[PDB]
């Protein structure tokens, strides 16, 4: 709440239930290698 | 043999299978199978 952000972006996709863990920095699979990869020095939050 | 495993061992008397002299293609595994918890200790999934 007390922070003020500068450049925000809202990604949006539908994945199956088993691959929610794959949307994280450092995780692998067919959703974090071929579809949507998060950077290692990521700063933000994933809401599923 | 490990993953599809029609007769699959119990937990009180679990099975140990030795794997030798082959290549570990992880990309084949998630073509038709979804894994709930792929926890890896000591080795990162990226550098597997």
């Amino acid at each position: 709440n007390d922070l003020c952000f500068t450049n925000v972006y809202a990604d949006s996709f539908v994945i199956r239930g088993d691959e929610v863990r794959q949307i994280a920095p450092g995780q692998t699979g067919k959703i974090a290698d071929y579809n949507y990869k998060l950077p290692d020095d990521f700063t933000g939050c994933v809401i599923a | 043999e490990v993953f599809n495993a029609t007769r699959f061992a119990s937990v009180y008397a679990w099975n140990r299978k030795r794997i030798s002299n082959c290549v570990a293609d992880y990309s084949v595994l998630y073509n038709s199978a979804s894994f709930s918890t792929f926890k890896c200790y000591g080795v990162s999934p990226t550098k597997l």
